[PDB]
This record gives structure tokens, sequence and C-alpha cells, in this order.
RNA sequence: GCUAAACCUAGCCCCAAACCCACUCCACCUUACUACCAGCAACCUUAGCCAAACCAUUUACAUAAAGUAUAGGCGAUAGAAA
RNA sequence: GAACAGCUAAGAGCACACCCGUCUAUGUAGCAAAAUAGUGGGAAGAUUUAUAGGUAGAGGCGACAAACCUACCGAGCCUGGU
RNA sequence: UCACACUGACAAUUAACAGCCCAAUAUCUACAAUCAACCAACAAGUCAUUAUUACCCUCACUGUCAACCCAACACAGGCAUGCUCAUAAGGAAAGGUUAAAAAAAGUAAAAGGAACUCGGCAAAUCUUACCCCGCCUGUUUACCAAAAACAUCACCUCUAGCAUCACCAGUAUUAGAGGCACCGCCUGCCCAGUGACACAUGUUUAACGGCCGCGGUUAACCGUGCAAAGGUAGCAUAAUCACUUGUUCCUUAAAUAGGGACCUGUAUGAAUGGCUCCACGAGGGUUCAGCUGUCUCUUACUUUUAACCAGUGAAAUUGACCUGCCC
């Protein structure tokens, strides 16, 4: 079966005029004329080449002439790469451990809701002029305005006045497998970053332990699958930010996904996958802006946290590089899945139910604000 | 059909037909770390920031101007919390529209069907402000309730549709930053940005070289009606119940590099004809003028900084509720 | 409906009234989402000399005597620069790189 | 019902039927407009 | 008389294309089929029938896998989109296959049988002798076009050199060649003619106009015809 | 006597002779009366009313020869040439 | 693309806006070459509708009224054969 | 110059409201909307990019009026979107005098409340039983017939082994051409004739269509002739030629009206579909309690109308008329 249907593609041209099989005579064209003409032969035009480049009328030369050009077909990943399998993928191509649960020491931090409930109110009710508002609207304002009920601590904490959440935020690494090349990008909405590097969770008995294990396969399916196949790529990584700049270290990719559509969202498993490539992208980043670009064991690991998008749904991922060298020794990351804060909002009264949300647990706010210090 | 008035306008003079529409009263003046998170964060945008897509002079104000200065003010607010506990508890809306309608003087119907019959003309401010603050407590009052200040209110004695200000029917919204359900309804200091077309480099090519303050002027003074407007229309209060007590508020404004201040304090809110004869009250709106908060910046590196603009935000930000 | 009417940018729809105009030859182009960019090359700059010393007027007197007409044409203007052809015993063949072309209207007015 | 309002007003459906390109577009059009000039119209189309 | 078809897609995308109605109308704009017109608005998804079709540089078997079972609007069988490799390509589903099952295709005729699973595929020349087949070629690498609606299966009678006769749904004998790649076991989509309509609504959602009004006087073909089977057609 | 009729010049038809017009400025093939950007365009027996009381054959769109030879359900009608 | 209040609870029932027009009485140069007030069926679906394109007479369409195709369609109008 | 929106000159409307649109090479768009978070489905669905090449010249153009459109008009005719379902907006049924007759829109009734009329037809009291047709809902002659017809889901007949322009981007549970129309009993005979399928002297009837006559014993039954079969079940004077106001009971005191059982129905009848059946039809009839001036026997009142005063001001029609009755 070929797709393409002959009437939609382009009409063939008519049949060359059986003058110009005669060899070799001048074929009394319409050339001297500057209008199409129906009696008479039709000519040969040669193919024009505009001698000056317009940047509005600007033709690209082929994939056969590029700078950069490379035969090895990397492929690339950013937040439209919807995986399919899930969170496996993701473990199988960063090469890390995945717990069921957050770190002691986060939980332990931890050691007030009448705030939340009412900024929950506002962002999916009252921040907005019309009713029943839409995702597009509320996910970067719920997003905003939780950074801003775990930044007010400062008081209490005068540490957390070191760090700043920036937006418009890029990154870039690449790495190898067995032993094809992959590659990530920058995301695409909040970043915190610090000036300090942040703890190191688990010890050296940890990561060399890690070893005993072996990574989860899913035959046949490739890793690749969904990821997008992208040639012409410069493998030189990149970074943000540039040398000598405040707050170099990253602490929590605040990275949002709006669609105010089911199907334009990213799904639980497939945005955690994500978010743990974007995390592992961004350690691997500050590993090889920190150190060098050869394979091998770092000795202070870093740590890069992600939270979850969606105002209802919530995530939370801590990731732990600790390793370059793909191809040894492994990382591991802690998960948190389907935490969800209140389950289900009533913008108009139901006819019974009350103006607000319900289900709600304040066991969320607890683990953000203490994935919000960590280090402080 | 009421008149859409625009806060961010290009008109040449319009803060006489603007204080007209509003009866307010103009007056000249007002009533370590920081400096260098401050730089670091103009920095960070204009040098360290990796744009991957090459901006032009177009996508300058909305991906240099607005991210630069959310940054500073939420750098700002994080670091003035200890030292003003108000704004820990304050609600702030990164980019919220803020709607007031409200009635002005009379006119009759020029030709039509309607002609001989008198119709209020209405007006509405539609401002869209980058980002404002909110807490529940007001403000204090600064200045008393009625005051004098004998300088008169500019008359403007011809129609107001000569001014390119047209007139359009839509839903009438008064919206300060949440809906009247919300404790989080007062505020104190707002913050806004012109784009593109108000460049004080454009008014420099023509021959509106009078006009950059007076642009921003007219601004502010609109968005502080609007905000003062809807917020003493939240309370209940309107045109025949005036308000009981002043609702005074602050705005900044600016464009890249020069930045200014302006104060507010709504008096009155009866502005049709019907309870403007027995009314001596007026409004009040303070302002300075434009000044550089910086020269050039050398690759990676500011030169004629100044620490005046930062100290006026420190001083607005850390104003106290009573 | 009347078919006298001469059609311009008061009879048709929004769009028509949208798309056609008058001819005020336009200035620059359009692009990206509604953002019209102005050519200042394209922009016709008024070439005004200073009339500082100007003797004339733009009214005759009428003690001006009379005099016959006199078509100048290239015969007249051949005869009138004709000191150096006389001499010898000034001309482009090809005016593609020239800037103000004389067959092809490149100048205005 | 009230059928002596047979005419619908509309500006594109008149110019895309009775339009000039849509009437050189065919032999038909262009016989209509040379009638329409032979006999000394004022208006050849809408 | 602009009609343009909608059919414009070169490359084998996954996403629903939109589909543009038609309602009986040609190039012309004259019905040529009534009954068809004033329907739900539907998407079509590129069905992938040509079941045996290696990636980039590939050319041996290849396993598979089930993710998903859909609907499919255009057709009265269901669909079960399938992932192979390094991309995906939507197929037709068969039989008791849930999601996560493993399918096999494969091209090598092996010498015995081989156990086809229910949702597998393997050329004639590696299948038992009397196997319910659906989605049969017409000949080597042109693609499914036999056996393809719901519940319909064809049984395999025999083989006689090189080639193999199938016996149609329809009881018809059709022979084809063995190095053909063809399905196992019956569509999905069981008791498809027992769905009772109903009401007219869901007959005009599906996108059938009512039938004519005229009545018309039957002749001789509304007699009943007891003709016999009609004879094996080749295609060798 | 109120309402109402009277005025030839404009102009046209029939002929002789001769072969007539088509860029002050700008637009004119898309929504003609629009300054400014990447597609195939025509070469086809005319039919029919009517007449033969209907119609199916058939019927036209210089002078003389001569309406002669001829065709015509051998009829209405057609119809030349040397 | 838009439309469908409200009440009792499924191409459910009543009922707004809206689509259609079974009867009464006025008129047939009438307001109207198909109108006026009430009594009526539908009104979450096979429904109505704003925009544009396509199907035209030796035909198109038709939940068939052999009905409709710009006020007269058992088959339209205008040009020449009239 | 109903009365004074009719002539020549005077200038508004200023866009920010919506359009005027995206330079290419190749590659990613499967987990609906219905507060979308539980359930719950079918009609399977309305919104999104990637690396590179080249580009940092920027605020021009179209309408901004009104009592407005389409119907020969200043026409009781038609017109969608957001807001309020009587308002902050939107208008004057009465040019003056009288109550002629008649007509239309309404108000009240001593007594009956369908006895007037072919018919419970405008009127409000307001709801019940028995029959015909159709399954419903909807569509049908725009503009006299809106149904008992056209259609509808169920049933069944015939044709096709199949890719690029509708069928179809489909594959004998599919597509095309058709009779009727769910559910219950069900659908009995035939190719003599026409047509179709045949190439096997045949099959097809849920194709077009047809399913006996005579004498004897109201009748089992007997003999005879024709033919492929001689009307099967059912139902009944029906939506059913004439006989026919059929026989008979009820329904009114008064019944060619209606219902219940019978067929000499010689011309009813089983997909030209026959008989029952819980829902429903502005489809067609009867009827028990209540009624409304339809009547017995009508009147009084308000408005338009009606009569005089002022003006604009006509149609169809007219041989001229000095325009009667009886035989
Ligand atoms: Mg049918
Ligand atoms: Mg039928
Ligand atoms: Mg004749
Ligand atoms: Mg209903
Ligand atoms: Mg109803
Ligand atoms: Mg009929
Ligand atoms: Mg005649
Ligand atoms: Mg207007
Ligand atoms: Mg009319
Ligand atoms: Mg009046
Ligand atoms: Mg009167
Ligand atoms: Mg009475
Ligand atoms: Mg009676
Ligand atoms: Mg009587
Ligand atoms: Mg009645
Ligand atoms: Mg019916
Ligand atoms: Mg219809
Ligand atoms: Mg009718
Ligand atoms: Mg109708
Ligand atoms: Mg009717
Ligand atoms: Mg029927
Ligand atoms: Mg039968
Ligand atoms: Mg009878
Ligand atoms: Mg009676
Ligand atoms: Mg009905
Ligand atoms: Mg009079």
């Amino acid at each position: 079966y070929e797709w393409g249907v002959r009437s939609t593609r382009k009409s063939e041209p008519p049949p060359l005029d059986r003058v110009y099989e005669i060899p070799g005579l001048e074929p009394i064209t319409f050339a001297g004329k500057m209008h199409f003409v129906p009696w008479l032969a039709r000519p040969i035009f040669p193919p024009w080449d505009r001698g000056y480049k317009d940047p509005r009328f600007y033709r690209s030369p082929p994939l056969h002439e590029h700078p950069l050009y490379k035969d090895q077909a990397c492929y690339i990943f950013h937040h439209r790469c919807r995986l399919l399998e899930g969170v496996k993928q993701a473990l199988w191509l960063t090469k890390t451990k995945l717990i069921e649960g957050l770190p002691e020491k986060v939980l332990s931090l931890v050691d007030q809701d009448e705030c939340v409930l009412n900024v929950i109110s506002h962002a999916r009710l009252w921040q907005t002029t019309e009713e029943i508002p839409k995702r597009e609207t509320y996910c970067p304002v719920i997003v905003d305005n939780l950074i801003q009920l775990c930044k007010s601590q400062i008081l209490k904490h005068p540490s957390l006045a070191r760090r700043i959440c920036v937006q418009n935020s890029t990154f870039s690494a690449t790495w190898n497998r067995e032993s094809l090349l992959l590659q990530v990008r920058g995301s695409g909405g909040a970043r915190l970053s610090t000036k300090d590097p942040l703890p190191t969770i688990a010890s050296r008995e940890e990561i060399e332990a890690t070893k005993n294990h072996v990574l989860e396969t899913f035959y046949p399916i490739s890793p690749i699958i969904d990821l997008h196949e992208c040639n012409i790529y410069d493998v030189k990584n990149d970074t943000g930010f540039q040398e000598g700049y405040p707050y170099p270290y990253p602490h929590t990719l605040y990275l949002l996904d709006k669609a105010n559509l089911r199907p334009h969202r990213l799904q639980p498993d497939q945005l955690r996958a994500k978010m743990i490539l974007f995390a592992f992208g961004s350690a691997l980043a500050q590993a090889r802006l920190l150190y060098g670009n050869d394979a091998k064991v770092l000795e202070q690991p870093v740590v890069v946290q992600s939270v979850g998008t969606d105002g209802r749904v919530f995530h939370f991922l801590v990731f732990q590089l600790n390793t370059t060298d793909l191809d040894g020794v492994k990382n591991l990351a802690w998960v948190d899945s389907d935490q969800l804060l209140y389950q289900h909002f009533w913008c108009l009264p139901v006819i019974v139910e009350p103006v607000g949300p319900v289900g709600f647990k304040p066991e969320t706010f607890r683990k953000f604000l203490a994935l919000y210090l960590h280090g402080a | 059909m009421k008149y859409m008035v625009y806060p961010q306008t290009f008109a040449l003079n319009a803060d006489r037909w603007y204080q007209y529409f509003t009866k307010t009263v103009f007056l000249s003046g007002l009533p370590a770390a920081l400096r260098a998170v401050a730089c670091d964060c103009l920095l960070q945008e204009h040098f360290y920031l990796r744009r991957r897509r090459r901006v032009h002079r177009y996508e300058e104000s909305e991906v240099i101007s607005l991210p630069f200065l959310d940054q500073l003010v939420s750098t700002l607010v994080g670091l003035l919390s200890p030292h003003n506990p108000a704004l820990a508890a304050a609600a702030l809306d990164y980019r919220c529209p803020v709607h007031f309608y409200w009635v002005r003087g009379e006119e009759i119907i020029p030709r039509g069907h309607r002609r001989g019959r008198i119709d209020d003309l209405r007006y509405q401010i539609d401002d869209k402000p980058n980002n404002q603050i909110r807490i529940s407590k007001q403000l204090a009052e600064f200045v008393p309730l009625d005051y004098s200040v004998p300088i008169e209110i500019p008359t403007i004695k011809c129609k107001p549709d000569k001014l390119p200000l047209f007139k359009r029917q839509y839903e009438n919204h008064i919206f300060v930053g949440s809906k009247t359900a919300d404790p989080c309804c007062y505020g104190h200091t707002q913050f806004h940005l012109l784009p593109d077309k108000l460049r004080r480099e454009r008014l420099l090519r023509q021959n509106c070289a009078d006009q950059i303050e007076v642009v921003f002027r007219a601004n502010a003074i609109a968005s502080l009606f609007a905000w003062t407007g809807a917020q003493a229309m939240y309370q209940g209060f309107w045109s025949e119940a005036d308000v009981t007590r002043p609702f005074v508020s602050q705005a900044v404004i600016t464009d890249g590099k020069y930045f200014s201040f302006f104060c507010y304090q709504l008096n009155t809110l009866a502005l049709t004809t019907q309870a403007d004869q027995n009314n001596p009250r007026k409004n009040i709106c303070w302002g300075t003028q434009s000044k550089p908060l910086y020269e050039t910046i050398e690759d990676n590196d500011v030169k004629g900084f100044n620490d005046d603009v930062l100290l006026q935000i420190v001083h607005f930000l850390l104003n106290r509720p009573k | 409906a009347d078919r006298m009417s001469k059609w311009t940018s008061k009879r048709g729809p929004r769009s028509f009234r949208g798309r056609k105009g008058r001819g005020a030859k336009g200035i620059g182009f359009l692009t990206s989402g509604w953002r019209f960019v102005q050519i200042k090359e394209m922009v016709p700059e008024f070439v005004v000399p200073d009339l500082t010393g100007f003797k004339l007027k733009p009214y005759v007197s009428y003690l001006a005597p009379e005099s016959e007409e006199t078509p100048l044409t290239a015969a007249q203007l051949f005869s009138e620069a004709v000191a150096p052809a006389i001499e010898k015993d000034g001309f482009e063949p090809t005016q593609e790189g020239k800037l103000f072309q004389l067959y092809p209207r490149n100048f205005l007015r | 019902k009230a059928r002596g309002n047979e005419y619908q007003p509309s500006n594109i459906k008149r110019k895309n039927k009775h339009g000039w390109v849509r009437r050189l577009s065919t032999p038909a059009g262009v016989q209509v407009i040379l009638r329409r000039m032979l006999k000394g119209r004022k208006s050849l189309s809408h | 008389a602009n009609f343009v078809s909608w059919k414009s897609r070169t490359k084998y995308t996954i996403t629903p294309v939109k589909m543009r109605k038609s309602g009986g109308r040609d190039h012309t704009g004259r019905i040529r089929v009534h009954g068809i017109g004033g329907g739900h608005k539907q998407r079509y998804r590129m069905i992938d029938f040509l079941r045996f079709r290696p990636e980039e540089t590939k050319s041996g078997p290849f396993e598979e896998k089930v993710i998903q079972v859909r609907y499919d609007p255009c057709r009265s069988a269901d669909i079960a989109l399938v992932a192979g490799g390094s991309r995906k390509r939507w197929i037709i589903a068969t039989e008791n296959m849930q999601a996560g099952d493993t399918i096999l295709n494969s091209n090598h005729i092996g010498r015995m049988a081989v156990a086809a699973r229910e949702g597998d595929a393997h050329p004639l020349g590696a299948l038992p002798v009397g196997t319910l087949i659906n989605n049969v070629e017409s000949e080597p690498g042109r693609g499914a076009q036999y056996i393809r609606a719901a519940g319909t299966c064809g049984v395999l009678l025999r083989k006689v050199n090189g080639t193999a006769i199938i016996q149609l749904p329809s009881k018809r004998q059709m022979q084809v060649l063995e190095t053909c790649v063809a399905t196992v076991g019956r569509v999905s989509n069981v008791d498809h003619n027992k769905r009772v309509i109903g009401k007219a609504g869901r007959n005009r959602w599906l996108g059938k106009r009512p039938n004519s009004g005229r009545w018309h006087r039957k002749g001789g073909w509304a007699g009943r015809k007891i003709r016999p089977l009609p004879p094996m057609k080749s295609y060798v």
C-alpha cells in the first residue's frame, strides 16, 4: 500500500513538444513573448537562481550539504517526547535505581493548612474573571504560589535567601549507552538555582552495593521507540548560563505542563520519565561543567530534584548522579508518584456540596516544603 | 457603549485628559546585598542566560524585560520578608488583569433616533500589570481625608472623542486581583512595563520628546485609579455610597532602564454630575521624574549604577499596613 | 446591489474591506502574528532644498516680452552641447550599473 | 410563508458567482462580456 | 466542481488524520451511490495492512508488543496499535488480543509446521492444515485485502506445489502463493452481526441516509437464485 | 377659460465611393478599475419549427441556359453545369 | 462555529427563546402576489441556524409531495430558428 | 410645498475593535468534551513540535455617521451572536363631534348544559372507557389536502474475490441494488405464462401472479371434468362493488352512529403480509360525572368598525340611459 494518491500529488506535466526531438533546429516557441500562448511550441526554461539572499524568501540547502552533518543519527529528547513504556524506559536510558520512597533526611527535615487551602481556592476560581478556569491558567499560577509559600519561610531559615527561581532556562547533555549516542534538551518551565551544592544523600556504600542488581529490559521494544530521531545535532554540550554567574548549582527543576486538554497532557508515568531524564541531563551537565568530559566515576556526587505538574496530581523525584561512565556502579532515584493534593474542586454549587476543594491532605504540602528546604 | 480607556497609551498630552476623566490632583514629588542581587539579576538576563533562539528588537521587551522584572520582584519580596512580616503572607499574582468601570459627566446624543436625551458617557480601564502584591490588611492613609491643594483640574474644552479614545461595548468587569470572596483584597505596590510601541527611542526619533514622562504619568494614573476604584467597589462602596476611608495605593513604572514611582490617595468615588455639584473633595496622585537605574552594561559588568532607585524601591516595599 | 457604484473599500464585508483598500502605495510588508514592519528605504524621502536667497517668485510680471515656443528635443540638446564634439576633431552605452537609469524608471519624477 | 423575500444579500457570493475572474475562467463569461460590450452597457460585470 | 480528496498524506503518520466526509459525491458533484451522508465527524487512522515490513537497516524477523486496543469508526472491527522496534504502526486487532501480548512477525518458510498463536503471522508455507486465518494478501508484497471485517475468518484447505487454496468466508476457494504473509485467528469485535441498532438515530450517526421512497417493482432478480459455488480463481 | 393640442433641430433609414477605431497621468485578469514573489487552459456533422393537411424520407438560409437534365414513402420540394 | 431557561427524572414528559402551522374569525387590489390574536406538534436531537464551496433541464435533488430548482415547473428564464 | 424625512453648501467617523500573515530541509501530534476529580459510556472525538540554514529594517492600509437590511413603499412579513427576562434603555392603540344598522376582538347571566350543527368547532370548566389505521419520533403537496402516505430500527431477496477521484482511503459479520416494517403466533402450494439464474430440459416465487366447476345424498359423503395448485391458519360485513338499515345483545325513552359472536367474503386473506399486543399519533369515530348563549329566547356594555367636520386619495367596471309594475 503506497500512501499518496495520484490526485493529491503534484500533477504530472504535459508531454514535451514533438519539435524538440528533431536534431537540431530552433523550435519556434513563445519565449519571445511574455505571456502564455496556446499555439506554437512550449520552451524549456532553465533553473532560475536568485542572486541576492532575501530573508523573507530564502531557501535552505538539502540535508546532503550542512556544516556538521553526521552519519551517526543521534536521538534527542525534549519535553514533547512522549515515552511509550514509562518509567522503565527512563531507568534504562539513565542507568539508575528506582526506590519507592523518599529519603529519610528529607522526611525528617519536616519536623499552615488554611493558607494552602486559600491559595488553592484562589488559583482555582478567583485568579481569573470568568468562571471555570483552565489548566493553562492556574497551573503556572499554582506553581508560583506554592514556590512563594515555600520561600516565605526565610525568617525561620536565613539560608533560604541564597537562591532564585528563574524561568527561561535550558540545558544540554550527551552520553552513550551500548553504544549509540543520546542527547537531551532544556525544559519549558521554572528552575530553582542555589549558590552552594546540595549534600550527598546516599553514601558510597550504597553506590558500591548497587552493582548487584541490573537494569530492567523490555524486549522487543527499544529504548528509542518514541525518542526523536534527528540528524545534524552538534554534540557540543551547553548549559543555560555562562561562566562566573551567581547561583550556578541547581536545586529543583520546577517544570510545569500546561495544556487544557487531556490528549495534550503528558500522563503520570511518561511525565515522571521525562522528569527523571531532565534531572539526569542537568546532573550530567553540571558534572561536565565542574569536572572534565572524560568518562569516569565521580567523587563528589551531586543532587538534582524536580516536582511534578498539574494542580491536582503531584509527583516528586530526587535524583543523585554519581557516575558519568555509562556503557560498573550506577545511580539511584527516589520517587513518590500519585501524591495529588485535593481530589476535586467545585467552582459552582451543585444541586449538597459547598464551593471549595474536597479530599485535601497536608502530607503533600509537607513533602513540598521538605523538598524546597533540603539544604536549609 | 463606553470609552475604552487604555493605561498604556500613545496619545499626546493625554495626562490632562485622564486627570479630567478621573478628577485627580497631580503633585511633583512624594508624600549592599540588595544592590548585588539586583546587579546579578540584571546581568543574568543581559548576558548569562544563553538564549537558544536569536532575539530581535521587537522580541526584547517580552523576553528580557518581563523575566528580569519578575525575578527582581521575587528577590525583593524574599529579602524584605524578615524586615517586613506583612509581605510573607502576601499574595503575589504574576500577570493578572485589572478591570474597573465608572461613569463621568453627561453627553447629549448629537444625531440619531436618540437625539435630545441625556446619555451619561461611561468609561473603563483594562490594565494588565506584569505582577502585583496583595495583603489582607489595608495601607495607611498618609494624606488625611479631604485636602485643599489649590491647583485646579484640567478643563478639556472639547468633546472627549477627539483624543484617540473610542467607544466599545462589552462585558463590564470590576476586578482587582481576586474575587470579592477573598481576604487578600488589599495591596500596596504595583509593577508595570510598556511594550515596544511606547519606547523612549521611538519618541526621540519623532518630535514627541516632551511626552516621554507624560505617557508614564498617564499610565500610572490610570492604573492607580482603576486599582483604587475596583478595591473600593469590592468593599461595597460606589457612586452614591461614597467611601468613608481613603484607599491609598502605590505603583512603579519603567521601560528597561529608566524608573519612576507614583503614589495615590483615593478620596471619592462619585464621578457623576448627580453627586459632583456638592463634592469639594478630589483625588491626589504623586509622582517623580524618570531616572536611569543604570547607564550601560559592558559584556557582564554594570557601568553607572544608581542606588537611589533601589532605596526608593525598598522604601516602597517596606511600608507596613496599619 | 448597484452596478454603477465604483467598487471601493466601502462595499465588501470585513474580509474584503481589510484586504482591499485605496491606491496609497504600501510601505513595508507584514510578517509574524500581525506585526507590520516599516522599511525606511521604501519610505518616500522628500529632498527639499534651501529657499534662502531665491530671487524667483511664483508669479511673472506683465512687463516681460513675448517669445515663440521652441520645443526642446534631442537635436537641439546635441547642437547646444556640440563644443567638445567639434573640439575633439561623454556617452554611456550600457546603464545597467547606473543609479539613475534612463529607460528603466528607477527614480521617481 | 412570505416568499416575497427571494433575495439574500451577500457580496462574497455575488463576486464569486458573477465575478470577472469566474467569467473569464470559461468562454461563457468571455462571450457574455463581449455581448455586453457590443450592446453598449456601462457595467459589464459585478 | 471543486472536489479535492482529503487522502493527502505520503508519510505514514500515527495521529488520526482529519477525515473529510463525502456524502456520495464524486469529483463532479453528482450522487452515484445513495444512502451516504449526514453522520458524525470521524478521524481516520493510517492502518498498516502490510503485516511484514522490516524497518530501516533491518531484514530478519522481529517481535512485537501490544499496547492498547482502540475502536475504529471507519470499519466494523476494532483496531489495536502495536509497537515494533523503533517505530509504531496501526494494525487490525485479533480475537483475545489483550494489552501487553507478544506478536511474532516472521517470513521464513520452515520445513515443518509452526504452532502459531492467536495474533502472530507466518507465511502459508509454515501453517498447519485447517487453520483460521485473516488479512490474506493477493500477491507477494501486495498487502492485506481479503478477510478484514469483524469476526470474518477463512480456514486453510490444502497446499498444492508452491500455492495454497484459501477458503474465504464466502465459501469461495482462492489460490494464493505460499510465499505470501497472512495473519492467523479471527478478527476481534465478536458478536457484531447481533448488534441491534435499536433506533434510526445510530443509523444516521453512522452516516447512512434513508432509502428512497420510490416503490420499485420487484422484477426477475428478486427471486431466490440457488446458485452453486463459483470456480477457484488463482493469481499465478 | 382651466386643464390641454401647433411649431424643426437633434437624429435616423436606403445607396455611391472608400477597407475604420483602439498610450493626458495611473490600475485593468485576485474580490478588473488592487504596485511588489515558485505552475492543466481552443482545434468536434448545428439542431429544430415549418411544408407534404399527420410524419417517421425530404425541406434553401449580372442576364439567359432553366426551373431543362436529375433526386425525391419518384410528392411535397430540391436543383445545377457544358 | 453558535443555540436550547426551568421543573419531574431513556432519539423520557411539561414548559422559555426558537423550528413547523391541525382550527376558529378578518381580507382576497388585504399590512401581506400567503398577513393578524388564541387554540397547537417538537424544543439534548433523525433538531434549528450564521459563513463559504459543490450537485442544473436529452437534467440535479427527493425520509416519493412524479414535489422543489429566485413569486406561474408533469418540467424555468433570455438569445436565433418565432 | 395630516401638517412643516424635499432641494444647493457646510463635516463628522480618526484605532488600540477584526482583518491585511507566518522562508525553507527533513521528523515528532494514541490515552476526548460533558465543573473532569469518582462512576458512566458510544455518535470514537474541536485547539500542541523538533536541530539547522538566513534574519535584530518595526506601528503603514481597510469600516468606525445615521431613524440603516431583504419584500414595488415610511409594509402588522423574515433575520444570528453576549447581556436584563422589565429594566439605568425602547414607543404613543385615540385628528375632532354622535352612538345609525351590520360585522370583528372581549365582558355578565334566571333554567337545561351538546337537546343547534355532518362533527365536543373559537369559550373553560378539564379529564374517562371502547374501536380503525400506523409500531414510535420525525418527513411529506413552500402557497387550499401535514394523513391511514414517506421513512424507521427487526426480517428477507439479488449482485461483487475487490486499491486509488465518490463506493473506500473499506474487504462475504463488508459494499451496492431492493419488498415489507420491532416485539407474540407466524408466513401452507406452484415455473402452466413473463422475467432472472441455466449451458445438466432444470432452479427461482419473502419475483411479476394464480390457489376449481357440475349432479346426487343445510351437510359428512359418492361420481365426473380441468389443471402446476384448486383459499392453509386467521379475520369479518370491516378503509373491503351491488344484495346490506344483514341475523342478534348492549349502548339513547327515540341509533344507516359505536362495541360484542356468524358467514353465498362466488371480488378478504398470511413480507400486494394475516391476527393479537404494554407504550405513542394536532390521523379517523362513539361515549359515563362537570360544562359553555350552539339553541330554546337573547340582551347591555368597551374597542376597531359605524354617522358628520378637514385633506391625500384610488381599484374591478362603464355603448349612451331622460334608468317603473302586471299580462
Ligand atoms: Mg431497506
Ligand atoms: Mg418503499
Ligand atoms: Mg406539416
Ligand atoms: Mg424528547
Ligand atoms: Mg414535547
Ligand atoms: Mg405515490
Ligand atoms: Mg408567437
Ligand atoms: Mg456605531
Ligand atoms: Mg411584497
Ligand atoms: Mg395614534
Ligand atoms: Mg378617528
Ligand atoms: Mg346562561
Ligand atoms: Mg344535534
Ligand atoms: Mg335538530
Ligand atoms: Mg375544542
Ligand atoms: Mg404514524
Ligand atoms: Mg426533506
Ligand atoms: Mg399545501
Ligand atoms: Mg414543509
Ligand atoms: Mg395543512
Ligand atoms: Mg409505510
Ligand atoms: Mg407466501
Ligand atoms: Mg360491501
Ligand atoms: Mg351525534
Ligand atoms: Mg407525530
Ligand atoms: Mg372626508
